[PDB]
């Protein structure tokens, strides 16, 4: 019988900072044992100042992003070339979503950007396209491996002030770019150790109120 | 996995990568995969690993048994004849799947062995989910009358191959090398080419960091005089 | 109905210098209905310490069935077992049952006693030893531990620091996990001191 | 675990925080209660899509009718308007369960459990979810029609913390709010870890538990 | 069977017991007492199902009264749980395993303690303030959660223990004809006889 | 797999290819299938590898002790000690077998044992997969008391297109000859099989 | 949803210096039936792209009859139609990668993987993937079916990343690729001897060798191998 | 939903039904009216699968009430009977089947007689002097075989009703939480207010 | 079934069995599988007989529009709308049809289109269960631009052999014959062919 899904593995991360959000993805796409691509990029940027990736099954992944960009489009076209703020999109992508409710899109869908304040925005999708605004979400093959990680490193979930045993928490400091790119290369790097399909390479999109900038990095490859 | 072995002029050397996994996780980075069965012969195991340890064990014990008994040192074809016995009558349900090579009084000798208990002769093999990996790599590069060194050579290319290429496999390749009339020699971690790169940053916590109910001494000692 | 995961549980050890720990979650339930809040998963037989996960009889008898092997091997060798030679008879003794095994992920932990050297491994429910330089992880949040603990760890900690490590890998790997949690306990163990700590966390 | 229960001051909704795929916990901070819109609650159980979904929809056939009509829809209107549509559906897979809340001139405060079976229930008390036998248990033995609203609150954020305790699947915050004829007032985001211990001690309860 | 519940207060171990038998269409009993007293400081409820319950009921009552006749002595609730355990972890890999949940409630004399120990069919024991077995804990531990108290006098516990029946009989779709209700203490087992 | 034998007026002769495969892998392209149970009686095997090893092993283990005790084995007490097994154990085996050896009062003879564990004496047989592409060609071309030349044509031919035909069957072609004057082993490579 | 009848096996192919090389050997197989031995599986569209397919031979026949009306169609009212308005390798591409994934969307495939190589333009190469799932991606190596075991780790010692593509001569990576056809046909048991390569150049063009062999193969230490263990003789 | 029955007597048809509502482990309500009425003398109960069982009792009642208002007259029991089973005998060749059982119980104002119509989710009609659907009948049958009389009052009916219910309560293992009781006679429909 | 169509010197012959069975029961013994389309084009027919019936009938009919409207067909055109039916309806068709005819210009052609629509023009071609039996013959035996004679020995002795194998073929050898000078017939009895 004809299976319409598969699964080519990745691995993405989104994280929004104080005014400044990064979407990280491997670059390396599989199916079962085999490497199709060490470098088949996987987030997008879409115009708009906003960052896309829709891991899982790569085919309705393309097809998702590729559907958006050209929502985009359609919106400057029909509302006087408005910028799609990022709540927009992500409203809008979970009725791109939606409207296959009962034959989904088999991706996690994480967009990144900035929202109407100029604060770091991370939305995060379901299948189905419930979605939520995050401030950290892995997805993806990993994902297990290292959402623990960031609990307890960028929300400093279960440590406390030294001295006052558990009677005051850590307090939750603003990271920089610079310190919030250190934890996406650690969990990956991590990730690659510990999980078969993490590795090849490592593609960060950074956005901020100047646009979109990238930053790649080796991972290792067997 | 990958596991090869290769005859060469006065010999046979067997070759393993160091990953095993669970699932899509990787349990141990670097597995040992070359098991001795006696001290000239020695086996690779891919597939089910307790049982590939087990059987390699038991026939390992039943031929040291058999060697004392016999006043002779262990056969290669005695190891195969065993293992295949044994697996055969558990009709696969042990997953063993493995490379058998060793050196005895007879020569030198290279077998395969399936799960079900068929067994296989020749002077290059592979098994494990890097297999074809493997050999593309032995089928490319394999010719009569290999020296020890380009037969050590081959055999961690194809390894290399299956670590690079199969993501059943990665991490290190080890190798044994069994020659006539000397000592086989074990090369652990013969090759080392996935070192983790330094971390960024360092996740040593300050003491104190996690907050703690309670503290005692546990008694680890017998019951005290006087 | 998957046997491993209905009582859920966590276990981890880590080698430091000159010392190792190991520790475990304190949840027993049936499957979404918490239970207990006081099933310990650690053992130990002298010096030698067992962590256990997986179903809750199994770990229970097992237990009881090393507890069983060790008394005798006591009266029998006149010394206590070491940490190398337990793990071999927790192997031999799971592998035995290869064909209806109990549905467990044991851990050893220890110094060996004459060597000074610290010692842990892992098992799968068959047998297969892991013997690991670093970490060994087990239960139904072993995916969020092998993540905690592969960017965490670093060798030869001191036996204070190993503590917040591996307190720190716990802790966040089991709230990640919903049959993982509802306290737990920290060994610190040195060649002739143990310490044990119960942890304060989250109890949802 | 969500419920919502009527009282003299009105409605009190109270959910958990937690989403599990299997045993792995994806999120501890969903939001269940669904803003229909500033007079109408929804709560969120069953498939997180079908519920976000079909109840912004909900607000927007609201809304539709509020402009033609120059009227608020009441809740019986609109508690309708959700099954009707989740019954046109049946059988094609939506699952959910939902407590559409609302306090109108005409109803008072009201309350509809509607499901994607097609049931639509008006009631006094529901909790729905893998905790809620934990939830009624609590609001069973101290639900009064006359609670006053600090009790009421009290009692709705007690009654899920049960739940959380006790049920794998429920957890990581309590949210609250408070549904009045003037519209919803939210009530705060309330972490269980920290809430438990809070409640532990000050109320002498889990005596079972080690703290 | 199905409602059982326990609870351990100061000086006591109280089972609550559901008395409903039911063969599929029509409740045959209503009045069926679902324990068997093992020594006179120990007492076990059960259910699960129909048949093996009383059979296996029984053959732990057998075996605990051989004991009791052989050494002229009681054995501790501690070491009776133990037992019972390992015929349950036993039966769980046998041809045809016993499918038979259990508490056991017994007053320690030489400890001077009431205990409570629960046991399911696989042999998973725990003891514990309070414990049911099937679905009576999802809508009893709430209630036991928030008032048990480990100084709770006898009177404190049955009252405690009548809410948790009430809560049962509102929100349980089944009809379990009340329940039975026995007492464990340093002057042995009995029963409250209205309930 | 593609295997036949073919008695001729010295002998007989069995021939094999040398593919075995897993799916469509080929596990070992140089195996041999031609399997010696005693001096000059021999067989093919088909079907599960595990089992005709099995069975093979036994075979040759029966016959080693038959001729301690009894002297040189007939070809059909080979055969009968083959079907013996095969028979008995159906439920358990996939097993395909011909026996094939040398007497110097029966000369040549040939015995198959398809499947269910029946036999049946034959002037020769064919078996395998890839079989079944020349049953009308093996039908057409085999003569009786044919010379030995003849005969290593008339299985390089059969098994030549059995070979091309079958995605299961390749490699070289091996032979054993089996006459009074001895045991000869022939081999035939790819670029001279495939030309015919 | 079918099931593929008549089937073709691996297509290999990788990028090199100046252009992409692509191979298919020349076999329909019917299951283990070596059926049919003169199939050609690489269909050249214009001059400058190659269109390699494996899987359902029904399909490929199909897909080969909409490239050719691609053709015809391109060609209509344009005058620049063998200029600057020829069908690229990544127009060609784009239109069966979105053919193959709505007929999954459809849950009625064509049961094929698919390689377009070719030349752009500006020179550049093109070297992507697709299939019945319409999964796509490019690599410096690509193969389908049994050459992505085989063929892809011996391919990928040649050019293993992006700047090995410079340093890869079109001799040295056709070598390669002939080698590759060798160890498919050893170990894959739907493969025939009978091959079809093609260069697609920048300086060169398109060059399309058919009737292609394996050869210089190594069967001779076979002779030794005797029984499976024991066996002597 | 569960328990549903009918008993026509002298002057009026008696309708009771349970008050359960049960989402599979818990009872979400305790008061739930299972009933519409379709015109001032004509009542139909229902059970059956949860969602349809509502929708469908609501669609006849729009329908009976439209034509009520279009002829400005009120249809009999027969006639209204007539047409809800048509409406279930369409509907179980449908693509999805309403899953309802119903009994219309109505006084006819022409004949000046009470009818009950048993009608299930097939559209098999049949009227009955006593009536139910589900396991109801195996129960209470047995009771309204013996002591049904066509002349009763309303008040013996009640009581026989009463007897049927107890029966209900002691041998059915649900807990159905009680009835609501339906008069339906010459002065309209009312509700008995304390069963 | 057997069938078989042999281009040769003056243009092309279609062979078949005449055995079609319903499990082991032979339902007719006589059948006639060799199919006319169209004067020049006929075919044979092999897997389901309601399915193939159905699809020549509408062959013929499409054939016969067209030579109304744009003259003769050729062989290769009645070969794309046999396929066009093939393919189109290979979820709902059991059908494995081999196309033989004659034209003045291309002379005589065979396609064959076996179960999924696939269409291969050969020199010659076989097809049905009996077909197996013979890959090897055929492939050995066949020539290019042989005579009339040596084609119908061809597949006579062909033909001969898969009936003598396959049970699901059998009864009389059908052929027609296609060239410049017309369309003969011809037939051969079991007591001539099984003598071969
Ligand atoms: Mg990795
Ligand atoms: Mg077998
Ligand atoms: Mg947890
Ligand atoms: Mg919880
Ligand atoms: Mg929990
Ligand atoms: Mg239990
Ligand atoms: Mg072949």
């Amino acid at each position: 019988q004809f299976n319409p899904y598969g699964d080519n593995g990745g691995t993405i991360l989104g994280i929004a900072g104080e005014d400044f959000a990064v979407l990280a993805g491997d670059t390396r796409n599989i199916t079962d044992y085999s490497i199709n691509s060490r470098y088949e990029p996987k987030v997008f940027d879409c115009g708009d100042n906003i960052v896309m990736s829709a891991n899982g099954f790569a085919a309705d992944g393309d097809a998702l992003v590729k559907r958006f960009k050209n929502s985009v489009k359609w919106y400057h076209f029909d509302h006087n070339d408005k910028k799609l703020s990022i709540n927009s999109a992500a409203r809008n992508i979970q009725h791109l979503l939606y409207g296959k409710r009962f034959f989904p899109y088999y991706v996690h869908t994480i967009i990144a950007g900035l929202d109407e304040d100029g604060k770091g925005a991370v939305y995060s999708f379901d299948p189905v396209g419930s979605y939520e605004r995050e401030q950290c979400r892995a997805g993806g093959a990993a994902a297990s491996l290292i959402m623990p990680f960031l609990d307890n490193q960028v929300n400093f979930k279960n440590q406390y002030e030294p001295g006052t045993n558990g009677k005051v928490k850590k307090p939750l400091k603003y990271l920089s770019v610079e310190e919030v790119i250190k934890l996406v290369r650690d969990s990956f790097t991590s990730a690659t150790e510990r999980h078969i399909q993490v590795g090849d390479g490592l593609e960060i999109l950074i956005v901020t109120k100047d646009g979109v900038r990238k930053e790649f990095y080796e991972l290792k490859r067997d | 996995t990958t596991i090869v072995g290769v005859k060469f002029n006065n010999g046979v050397v067997i070759a393993a990568d160091t990953r095993s996994t669970q699932g899509p996780i990787v349990a141990d980075k670097n597995c040992a995969k070359l098991h001795r069965i006696s001290p000239k012969i020695w086996c690779a195991g891919a597939g089910t690993a307790a049982d590939t340890e087990a059987v390699t064990q038991l026939i390992g014990s039943n031929i040291e048994l058999h060697s004392l008994y016999t006043s002779r040192e262990p056969r290669v074809v005695s190891a195969l004849q065993m293992l295949k016995q044994h697996l055969f009558k558990y009709q696969g349900h042990i997953g063993a799947y493995l490379i058998v090579a060793g050196v005895d009084p007879t020569g030198s000798h290279l077998f395969s062995i399936h799960a079900h208990g068929s067994t296989d002769v020749g002077y290059y093999l592979s098994l494990g989910s890097g297999s074809l990996a493997a050999m593309a790599v032995l089928e490319s590069h394999w010719k009569q009358d290999l020296t020890k060194e380009e037969a050590i050579k081959l055999a961690s290319d194809a390894i290399q191959a299956g670590i690079w290429n199969d993501l059943g496999s990665g991490s290190n390749v080890d190798v044994c090398v069994m020659e006539i009339g000397k000592d086989a020699e074990y090369l652990r971690n013969y090759l080392t080419p996935n070192v983790r790169e330094e971390k960024q940053k360092s996740y040593k916590f300050p003491r104190g960091t996690t907050a703690v109910l309670k503290e005692s001494i546990v008694n680890i000692c017998d019951i005290q005089e006087e | 109905s998957d046997p491993s995961s209905i009582n859920g549980g966590i276990v981890v050890a880590m080698t430091g210098k000159d010392c190792v720990a190991i520790a475990c979650d304190l949840r027993l339930g049936s499957q979404s209905l918490g239970v207990s809040n006081k099933f310990e998963k650690i053992f130990h037989y002298g010096h030698v310490f067992l962590g256990i996960t997986g179903l809750a009889t199994d770990v229970t008898t097992l237990n009881e069935m090393f507890r069983y092997k060790t008394n005798l091997y006591k009266l029998k060798e006149e010394r206590a077992i070491e940490p190398e030679t337990f793990t071999q008879l927790v192997s031999s003794s799971l592998y035995e049952r290869r064909f209806g095994p109990y549905f467990v992920g044991p851990v050893v932990a220890g110094i060996n006693s004459k060597s000074g050297k610290p010692f842990i491994a892992g098992f799968d429910l068959i047998g297969c030893i892991d013997e690991a330089k670093d970490f060994i992880v087990s239960g139904t949040a072993s995916d969020q531990l092998f993540g905690m603990c592969e960017s965490l760890y670093e060798p030869n900690l001191e036996p204070e620091d190993l503590f917040e490590t591996i307190s720190q890998a716990l802790l966040n790997a089991a709230d990640r996990d919903a049959l993982s949690g509802w306290g737990a306990v920290v060994y610190i163990i040195k060649k002739d001191e143990v310490v044990k700590r119960y942890l304060k966390m989250r109890q949802d | 675990t969500t419920l919502a229960f009527r009282f003299q001051g009105g409605i009190i909704v109270a959910v958990d925080s937690r989403a599990t795929a299997g045993n792995w916990v994806a999120s501890q901070t969903v939001k269940k209660v669904i803003e229909i819109n500033p007079f109408l609650l929804g709560t969120m159980a069953g498939g997180a899509a079908d519920c976000q979904f079909w109840e912004t929809w909900l607000g927007s056939q609201c809304r539709l009718h509020e402009l033609r009509e120059k009227e608020r829809i009441s809740v019986a209107a609109a508690s309708k308007i959700l099954s009707n549509l989740v019954y046109q559906y049946k059988g094609a897979g939506l699952s959910m369960g939902t407590m559409i809340c609302g306090y109108t001139r005409k109803e008072g405060p009201t309350i509809y459990y509607v499901d994607s079976d097609g049931t639509r229930l008006k009631g006094d008390i529901f909790c729905v979810g893998s905790g809620q036998t934990f939830a009624y248990g609590v609001l069973d033995s101290n639900y009064k029609w006359d609670l006053s609203v600090e009790d009421a609150l009290y009692l709705g954020k007690r009654s899920i913390l049960a739940a959380a305790h006790r049920d794998a699947y429920s957890g990581g915050s309590v949210n609250l709010y408070h549904v009045t004829e003037d519209g919803w007032i939210y009530h705060g985001n309330h972490d269980v870890g920290e809430l438990f211990w809070k409640v532990k001690e000050e109320e002498g309860s889990f005596n079972n538990v080690i703290g | 069977m199905d409602i059982i519940l326990g609870i351990r207060v100061q000086d006591s171990v109280i089972l609550a017991s559901s008395k409903a038998v039911t063969r599929g269409i029509s409740v045959l009993k209503d009045s069926d007492d679902k324990t068997r007293q093992l020594s006179p400081h120990t007492l076990m409820s059960f259910a699960g199902e129909a048949g093996d319950t009383v059979q296996f009921a029984e053959y732990i009552q057998a075996n605990i009264q051989l004991y009791s006749i052989r050494e002229d002595y009681e054995l501790s609730p501690q070491a009776v749980s133990s037992f019972v355990r390992q015929e349950l972890a036993k039966s769980i890999r046998s041809r045809r395993p016993y499918q038979v949940n259990v508490l056991i409630g017994g007053y320690d004399k030489k400890k001077n303690k009431p205990e409570l120990y629960q046991i399911d069919y696989l042999g998973t024991k725990v003891e514990l303030p309070y414990g049911a077995h099937g679905y009576s804990g999802f809508y009893t531990f709430s209630l036991l959660d928030h008032h048990y108290r480990p100084d709770m006098t006898t009177e404190e516990g049955l009252d405690l223990l009548k809410l948790c029946v009430q809560e049962l009989e509102k929100r349980m779709p089944m009809d379990f004809k009340g329940v039975i209700v026995k007492i464990v203490d340093k002057d042995g087992i009995r029963q409250v006889d209205d309930f | 797999t593609s295997i036949m034998a073919v008695t001729f007026k010295d002998g007989v002769i069995l021939g094999a290819d040398s593919r075995t495969t897993t799916g469509a892998y080929i596990a070992n392209r140089v195996t041999d299938k031609l399997t010696r149970v005693h001096d000059k009686i021999w067989c093919c095997r088909s079907g599960s590898a595990a089992d005709t090893q099995a069975i093979a092993d036994i075979v040759q283990y029966h016959l080693e002790l038959y001729t301690s005790q009894y002297g040189t084995p007939s070809t059909e007490t080979a055969a009968s000690v083959f079907k013996e097994l095969c028979y008995e154990n159906k439920d358990n085996l996939t097993a395909g077998i011909i026996v094939a050896g040398y007497d110097d009062k029966n000369k040549g003879e040939v015995y198959t044992i398809p499947l269910g564990g029946s036999v049946h004496k034959l002037p020769y047989a064919i078996a395998g997969s890839g079989s079944t592409f020349i049953y009308g060609y093996c039908d057409k071309n085999f003569r009786e008391n044919m010379s030995k030349e003849e005969t290593v044509d008339f299985i390089k031919h059969s098994l030549s297109q059995a070979i091309k035909w079958d995605g299961s069957s390749g490699g070289v072609i091996r032979m054993v000859v089996l006459t009074a004057a001895g045991v000869e082993r022939l081999i035939f490579y790819p670029d001279e099989y495939e030309q015919l | 949803t079918q099931q593929p009848i008549v089937t073709g096996t691996s297509v290999i192919s990788m990028k090199y210096d100046n252009g992409v090389i692509i191979a298919a050997d020349n076999l329909g197989s019917y299951g283990s039936l070596l059926r049919f031995n003169g199939v050609e599986r690489l269909i050249p569209v214009g001059d400058n792209t190659v269109v390699g397919i494996s899987g359902d031979i029904s399909d490929m026949q199909h897909i080969e009859r909409l490239l050719k009306d691609l053709v015809t169609e391109n060609a209509y009212d344009n005058p620049l139609a063998d200029a600057e308005e020829a069908l690229e390798p990544s127009y060609i591409f784009e239109y069966l990668a979105t053919v193959m994934y709505q007929r999954r969307s459809k849950m009625n495939p064509l049961w094929n993987a698919i390689i377009v190589a070719g030349v752009q333009s500006n020179g550049d190469q093109f070297l992507r993937y697709v299939n019945l799932l319409g999964v796509t991606y490019s690599s410096p190596t690509l193969a389908t079916g049994f050459g992505a075991h085989m063929a892809n780790p011996l391919l990928r010692k040649v050019v293993d990343r992006e700047s090995d593509i410079p340093k890869t001569t079109v001799q040295v990576a056709e070598e390669a690729i002939v080698n590759a056809m060798r160890v498919l046909y050893y170990r894959d048991a739907r493969s025939s001897r009978n091959f079809s390569l093609a260069i697609i150049d920048k300086n060169t063009g398109l060059t399309f060798k058919k009737n292609l062999q394996v050869e210089n193969m190594k069967w001779d230490f076979a002779k030794d191998i005797k029984g499976y263990g024991t066996q002597k003789i």
